[PDB]
C-alpha cells in the first residue's frame, strides 16, 4: 500500500499492528494479524529516516528529513468513549421526544424534533400543536422557540415548509410557521443567510397558487347570502 | 422547483413534499415501504466428518 | 402398512431449558425436549415425565418435528407451570393434574422467558420477535403487546405491576409503565449486549457481553422526566464470558443478601451484598488508608467511587465444574449454609451447597451432594446396537458404553470405555464389541459387568466400523488405517489374517449368509470380498461421496447403500447393478436398516429424520420427525417390531409398527350521529349508540372521517343521490362542525366543497323552507367560516408580500 520505499517498520500494540514510514512522508498504522491498513497519518512532507515508539506505540516520535517531529498520542479509548457519549445523549433525545408528543408538551417536543431531524414528529407537533392554537401564532412558548433557533436550525425549518408548502393538503401549517418566522426575526438577518434566497424562491409560486384558490373558495360562499336573501322574499 | 428525492442519505421524501427520516420510522413502517419500493422498481473429503 | 409410532423416550436426563425447584431438599423439574420431566434431588431420580399428546408418527401427529420448551414457569401458590416453545405457543400444565388446561400463542417467534405475577392473574411472556405479551389467565388473551424494543428480550422484572424493567439483545434497558402501555424512559446497559437482569430493591445489575458488569439505581418515583435509572458503579466480575442469567437470594434471619452471575463460562461466581453498616466502616477504613497513601481528597473520593461498587458487593465464592453450566438457580439460603443447583450443558445435573459464617465462607470449595448421571450420558452415543434377545439395549457413547432394558427403561450396567465408534454385540449375547478413536479394541461382558481385556496394539488407527460373522466365529474391524483385520474367539481372540487396501475402510460391513463381505472406501467406490473365498467380486461406481452404510437384503441379492452425497443406491448382487438411485435426506443418510425378511428399508441422516421405503415400489412409506437434534444412530431389533433411532441430543427413541355504497354510507352515518346531537341537545333542552362508545371518537368527527373516506370523484354523485330530508341533518351536522373550530379548520377545504355541493344541489328547494331555525343555522354558519376563511387568507397573504421583500432586498443588495 505505500507509494514508496518503506524506510522503517516497528511493532507497536504488542503482536496485534505494525507501524511503518515510507519515503513518501506518510505513516501508515497495519493490523498484523489481518495485513490492512486500519490508520493512515501525513503529518510530514518529506522522508521519513527515523521512528522511535514508547509505551508499546502509545507514544510515535516520526522526524522528517525537512527537520520537522510530529509527537503522536494514542488516544483511541478517548474518542470511543465520545461516540459512546454521543448515542448516550441520542437515545435520551427520542425517548424524551416520545414521552413529550404522548404529554402533549409540543414546545418540548419542537425543539428535540429540529436537533434529532424528525420531519413526521416535526409536522405532528406543528399540526397538532395548530389545533391547539386553534383552540400568538401557535403559542407563547412555542413562539419563543422558534425565535431562538440558529442559522442552521432555521434553514432546516424552512426547507420542510417548502416541501409541506407544495402539497394543498398541508400548505396550512408551513404558512403559519412561516408567519412566526417573519413576525419573530429580524429580516435583514433572514436575508444574509446563505441558501434562504433560494429556497425562498421557491415558495412564493406555490404561495400565490393557494391565494388564488382560496379566494375562489371565498369568492364562491356569497352562495349562502343569495340563499339567504331569497327567504326573506 | 418541484419536490424530489431526500438530499440526506437517511430520508425518504415522496413526491407528495413528505419527508421519513429512518431511524424514527417504525419496523412495520419500514417494511411497507421497502415493499412500496420493490413495487416501484418491479414495473419500472475428509474423513472425520463424513462419520462425525 | 403398519405405522411405526414412538413408544418410549428416554436417556435425557434434561434439555436445555431453565430449571424449576420447589421445597417439599426439594423437587427438580427439568426439560426433556418437547416433553417435560419431574425429578426429585432426595432420591435423584425422575418422579413422572409429561407429554402433551400427538405422539411422533401418528396421523394427527404434525410432520414437522416437535418444538422443545423454550422455558419454563412455574407458579408455587398455583401450582401451575407454564411452558414456551420455539414457535411461540405457551402450553400451561398444572402441576397435579399433569396435563395443558390452557394455550397461549401471541408470539411470532420463539419465547425468552415467562413471567408470572405475584397475584397470579396474569402473565408477562417476552419473545425472540421483541413483542411481549401480557396473558391473563383467566382471560386467556393479551391485554397489551410491547414493542418497543428492537430485538429479543434476555430478561425483564416486573416485581411492580405499576413499572417494569426489561433488557433485551439490543443492549437496552427499557422502563414500562404497564398503566401508560408504552415504555417511559430508555438507555443502554453496554455497548455490547445485555443478557442478565436482575434488581435488589433500588439496585439494578446488567450484566454486559464482556466481564464490566453496571449497576443501575432506580427510584420509582423520582418522576422527573429524567434519571428514573441512573448508574451507581461498573464492576468487574472475574469471569470474561457474559452473564446469562443472574438472581439475588437473601437471608431473613441475618439480614444478608448473595447473588450469582451466571456466567457463559462454567464458572459460576457469587457476591455478597455487604451490610449497610458493614459498608460504612469500610468505607471508614478504606479513607484512612487511603490518608495513609497520602492521595488528595478530590483522589480519595474518585477512589471510593470506584471502589463504591466493590463496598457494596463483597465476592463471596465461585463455583466451578468440569463442563458449561447451562442453568443455574439458588434454592434455600440458611444461616448455616447456602444451596444451590444448576444444569450443565451435557445433560447432568448438580447440587452444590456453601456452608458460610459472617464474611468469609467456612467451606473452601463448593460440594456437589446430589448429582444423577445413571439415566444420562455425557458424551452423545455414537453406536448402538440391540440383543438377540432384545431384552436388553446397547448404547456406545465416548467415555461410557450404558445397556437399557427395553421393559425397565433403566441401566442395568454402566462400562468405563475410550471414545467408541462403533458397537458390536457379541455372539450369544454374553458380550459386546467396542472400537474406539485410540485403536485399542474392548472386549465387553454382560455377565461380569465389564470389559474384559482390551488389546492396545490390536489395531493401528481408530477402528471406526466392525463386524461379526452370523456364527461369529470371525471377527471384521473397519478402520482408517486402510487396513482391514480379521479376529476369531476361542474359549481369546487371535487375529486370523489381515487384508491391506488402497484407501481407509469407512464401513466393513458383512453379510447374514457370510458369502460376501462389503469395503467402503473414502474413494467413493464400494468393493464385495466374496467372504468364504476372500476374493474381490465387484465394485459399487458411481457414488458422488463415500457410502456412510451399506445393506444386503435378507435374501442377500440386493445390496442397499446410503452415501455422504445424500443419495441411497440399491444394487443387485447377480450383477452388481443400481435399480435406483434415491436422494431421500436433505442431509447425509449415517445408517440404513432393514425390516427382517423384507426389502423394506429404514434410513436415519444429520437432518434427524427417519424414513421408511419398500424395494417394489422405491418410494417412502411414511416420513418421521422427532428427533430435535441430529440422529446419530439408527438401530433395528431382530424382532423387528422395534427401531431404536439415538439423537445427538441424547434422547434415546424408538419406533413400534401398529355491502354499502359510498354515498349510502355517509347516509347511515349522518343519522347515527345526527340522532346522538338531537339527543343530546334534547337532554340539554330538558335541564334547562352502543357502537359510537367503541367507536370512542364525536360523532362529528365520525360522521367527518366517513367524509374522508367517500371518494371525491365519486362524492358528487354521492351527494347527489343524498335526499333532502337527509341535508337538514347534514346541515345540522356542519353546524356542530362549527361548534368546534379546531374541527373545521383540519378539514375546512373539504367541508366548503360538500356544503357547496348541497346549496347549489338544493337552492331551488331550499329557498321553499320558511323555517325559522333553519335560518339560525344558516345565520351562524355562514359568520364563521366568513371569519376562518378571512383567517386563511390573512395568514395565507402576510407571508407573499412579507417574503416578496426580503427576495427584493436581497436582490438589491446582490444586484
Amino acid at each position: 500500500g505505500h507509494t514508496n520505499a518503506v524506510q522503517r517498520c516497528s511493532f507497536i500494540n504488542k503482536q496485534k499492528q505494525l507501524i511503518s514510514c515510507g519515503a513518501d512522508g506518510l505513516i501508515k498504522i497495519w493490523d498484523c494479524s489481518s495485513g490492512e491498513c486500519l490508520k493512515t497519518l501525513d503529518g510530514h512532507n518529506n522522508r521519513l529516516w527515523a521512528l522511535s515508539t514508547m509505551n508499546d506505540g502509545d507514544m510515535i516520535v516520526s522526524a522528517d528529513a525537512d527537520g520537522v517531529f510530529q509527537f503522536w498520542k494514542d488516544c483511541t479509548e478517548q474518542e470511543i468513549e465520545e461516540e459512546q457519549e454521543k448515542a448516550k445523549l441520542q437515545v435520551e433525545q427520542e425517548q424524551s421526544l416520545q414521552n413529550y408528543m404522548s404529554k402533549g408538551d409540543w414546545t418540548n417536543a419542537f425543539l428535540l424534533a429540529m436537533t434529532l431531524d424528525h420531519p413526521m414528529r416535526l409536522f405532528n407537533v406543528l399540526k397538532r400543536a395548530l389545533g391547539e392554537s386553534r383552540s400568538v401564532i401557535f403559542n407563547e412558548e412555542l413562539d419563543q422557540a422558534i425565535s431562538i433557533l440558529n442559522d442552521e436550525q432555521l434553514i432546516l425549518l424552512m426547507k420542510r415548509c417548502r416541501d409541506w408548502n407544495t402539497n394543498a393538503k398541508t400548505h396550512t401549517i408551513a404558512q403559519r410557521t412561516i408567519r412566526c418566522i417573519l413576525m419573530h426575526h429580524n429580516i435583514a438577518k433572514l436575508s444574509e443567510i446563505p441558501g434562504m434566497v433560494k429556497i425562498v424562491d421557491a415558495i412564493i409560486p406555490y404561495t400565490q397558487r393557494h391565494f388564488t384558490r382560496v379566494d375562489n373558495l371565498v369568492e364562491q360562499s356569497y352562495i349562502l347570502d343569495y340563499a339567504l336573501v331569497e327567504m326573506d322574499k | 422547483y418541484n419536490v424530489g428525492k431526500a438530499e440526506k442519505d437517511g430520508e425518504i421524501r415522496l413526491k407528495n413534499g413528505v419527508a421519513m427520516s429512518k431511524e424514527e420510522l417504525t419496523r412495520e413502517d419500514k417494511n411497507r415501504l421497502r415493499r412500496a419500493l420493490k413495487r416501484k422498481r418491479s414495473k419500472a473429503p475428509d474423513s472425520t466428518n463424513i462419520k462425525l | 402398512y403398519q405405522r411405526f409410532e414412538q413408544a418410549a423416550a428416554f436417556g435425557v436426563i434434561a434439555s436445555n431449558a431453565n430449571c424449576v425447584w420447589i421445597p417439599a431438599p426439594g423437587q427438580l423439574i427439568t426439560s426433556a425436549l418437547e416433553d417435560v420431566n419431574i425429578w426429585d434431588i432426595k432420591t435423584g431420580d425422575l418422579v413422572s415425565k409429561l407429554s402433551d399428546g400427538l405422539p411422533p408418527g401418528a396421523s394427527d401427529a404434525r410432520g414437522a418435528k416437535p418444538a422443545e420448551c423454550t422455558y419454563l414457569e412455574a407458579h408455587k401458590d398455583t401450582d401451575l407451570l407454564a411452558v414456551g416453545y420455539a414457535d411461540g405457543v405457551i402450553k400451561v400444565w398444572d402441576l397435579m393434574s399433569k396435563t395443558v388446561l390452557l394455550n397461549f400463542n401471541g408470539h411470532k417467534a420463539a419465547i425468552t422467558l415467562l413471567q408470572f405475577d405475584g397475584t397470579g392473574t396474569r402473565l408477562i411472556s417476552g419473545s425472540k420477535d421483541s413483542n411481549i405479551i401480557v396473558w391473563d389467565l383467566v382471560g386467556e388473551v393479551g391485554l397489551y403487546k410491547l414493542r418497543s424494543h428492537k430485538d429479543s428480550i434476555t430478561g425483564f422484572w416486573c416485581q411492580g405491576e405499576d413499572w417494569l424493567i426489561s433488557t433485551s439483545k439490543d443492549g437496552m434497558i427499557k422502563l414500562w409503565d404497564l398503566k401508560t402501555h408504552q415504555c417511559i424512559e430508555t438507555h443502554i446497559a453496554h455497548t455490547g449486549e445485555c443478557w442478565g437482569l436482575a434488581v435488589k430493591d433500588d439496585l439494578l445489575i446488567t450484566t454486559g457481553t464482556d466481564s464490566q458488569v453496571k449497576i443501575w439505581k432506580l427510584d420509582i418515583e423520582n418522576d422527573k422526566m429524567g434519571g428514573k435509572l441512573t448508574e451507581m458503579g461498573i464492576f468487574e466480575k472475574q469471569s470474561k464470558q457474559r452473564g446469562l442469567k443472574i438472581e439475588f437470594i437473601t437471608n431473613s434471619s441475618d439480614k444478608t443478601s448473595f447473588f450469582y452471575i451466571q456466567n457463559a463460562d462454567k464458572t459460576i461466581e457469587t457476591f455478597r451484598i455487604r451490610k449497610e453498616e458493614e459498608i460504612a466502616r469500610g468505607l471508614k477504613k478504606r479513607e484512612k488508608r487511603l490518608k495513609e497513601k497520602g492521595l488528595t481528597e478530590e483522589e480519595i473520593a474518585k477512589s471510593i467511587k470506584e471502589s463504591y461498587s466493590s463496598f457494596i458487593l463483597h465476592p463471596f465464592q465461585t463455583i466451578r465444574s468440569l463442563y458449561k453450566i447451562k442453568s443455574a438457580s439458588w434454592t434455600t439460603v440458611s444461616s448455616s449454609k447456602l444451596e444451590l443447583v444448576l444444569t450443565t450443558s451435557s445433560n447432568t445435573i448438580e447440587y452444590y451447597s456453601i456452608p458460610y459464617e459472617k464474611r468469609d465462607p467456612t467451606s473452601p470449595a463448593p460440594l456437589k451432594t446430589h448429582t444423577i448421571e445413571l439415566q444420562g450420558q455425557r458424551t452423545d452415543v455414537r453406536s448402538i446396537d440391540i440383543s438377540d434377545d432384545n431384552k436388553l439395549l446397547a448404547t456406545a457413547s465416548n467415555g461410557s458404553l450404558k445397556i437399557w432394558n427395553i421393559k425397565t427403561h433403566k441401566c442395568i450396567r454402566t462400562f468405563e470405555c475410550g471414545y467408541a465408534l462403533t458397537c458390536k454385540f457379541l455372539p450369544g449375547g454374553l458380550l459386546v464389541i467396542l472400537g474406539t478413536r485410540n485403536g485399542e479394541l474392548q472386549l465387553f461382558d454382560l455377565a461380569s459387568s465389564s470389559l474384559l481385556d482390551t488389546i492396545e496394539d490390536a489395531h493401528d488407527a481408530a477402528i471406526w466400523s466392525l463386524d461379526l460373522t452370523s456364527d461369529g466365529k470371525r471377527l471384521v474391524t473397519g478402520s482408517a488405517d486402510k487396513t482391514v483385520k480379521f479376529w476369531d474367539f476361542k474359549v481369546k481372540l487371535h487375529h486370523d489374517t489381515t487384508l491391506e487396501l488402497t484407501d481407509d475402510i469407512l464401513c466393513v460391513r458383512v453379510s447374514p449368509d457370510d458369502r460376501y463381505l462389503a469395503i467402503s472406501l473414502l474413494d467413493n467406490t464400494v468393493k464385495v470380498f466374496f467372504l468364504d473365498s476372500m476374493k474381490f467380486y465387484l465394485s459399487l461406481y458411481g457414488h458422488k461421496l463415500p457410502v456412510l452404510s451399506i445393506d444386503i437384503s435378507f435374501d442377500s441379492k440386493m445390496i442397499i447403500t446410503s452415501s455422504a452425497d445424500k443419495n441411497i443406491k440399491i444394487w443387485g448382487l447377480d450383477f452388481g447393478d443400481c435399480h435406483k438411485s434415491l436422494f431421500a435426506h436433505q442431509d447425509s443418510i449415517m445408517n440404513v436398516k432393514f425390516l427382517p425378511q423384507s426389502h423394506n428399508f429404514f434410513s436415519c441422516s444429520k437432518d434427524a429424520v427417519v424414513k421408511y421405503w419398500d424395494g417394489e415400489k422405491f418410494e417412502c412409506i411414511q416420513k418421521l420427525y422427532a428427533h430435535q437434534s441430529e440422529v446419530w444412530a439408527l438401530a433395528v431389533a431382530t424382532d423387528g417390531g422395534f427401531v431404536v433411532s439415538s439423537s445427538h441430543d441424547h434422547s434415546i427413541r424408538i419406533w413400534e409398527e401398529t355491502s354499502l355504497k359510498a354515498g349510502e354510507r355517509l347516509m347511515e352515518a349522518l343519522d347515527l350521529g345526527i340522532a346522538e346531537i338531537e339527543g343530546l341537545e334534547a337532554y340539554n333542552r330538558d335541564m334547562k349508540n352502543a357502537v359510537l362508545i367503541a367507536v370512542n371518537k364525536t360523532p362529528e368527527q365520525y360522521i367527518m372521517d366517513t367524509l374522508l373516506r367517500i371518494r371525491m370523484s365519486q362524492l358528487e354523485d354521492a351527494l347527489m343521490v343524498m335526499p333532502f330530508s337527509y341535508v337538514l341533518k347534514f346541515l345540522k351536522f356542519i353546524d356542530t362542525v362549527m361548534q368546534n373550530k379546531t374541527l373545521l379548520h383540519s378539514h375546512l377545504p373539504l367541508i366548503c366543497k360538500n356544503l357547496f355541493f348541497i346549496i347549489k344541489f338544493n337552492h331551488k328547494e331550499l329557498v321553499s323552507q320558511k323555517n325559522e331555525e333553519l335560518k339560525l343555522q344558516i345565520n351562524r354558519v355562514k359568520t364563521e367560516l366568513r371569519s376562518a376563511l378571512k383567517s386563511t387568507e390573512d395568514d395565507l397573504g402576510f407571508n407573499v408580500q412579507g417574503l416578496k421583500f426580503v427576495k427584493q432586498q436581497w436582490n438589491l443588495r446582490h444586484n
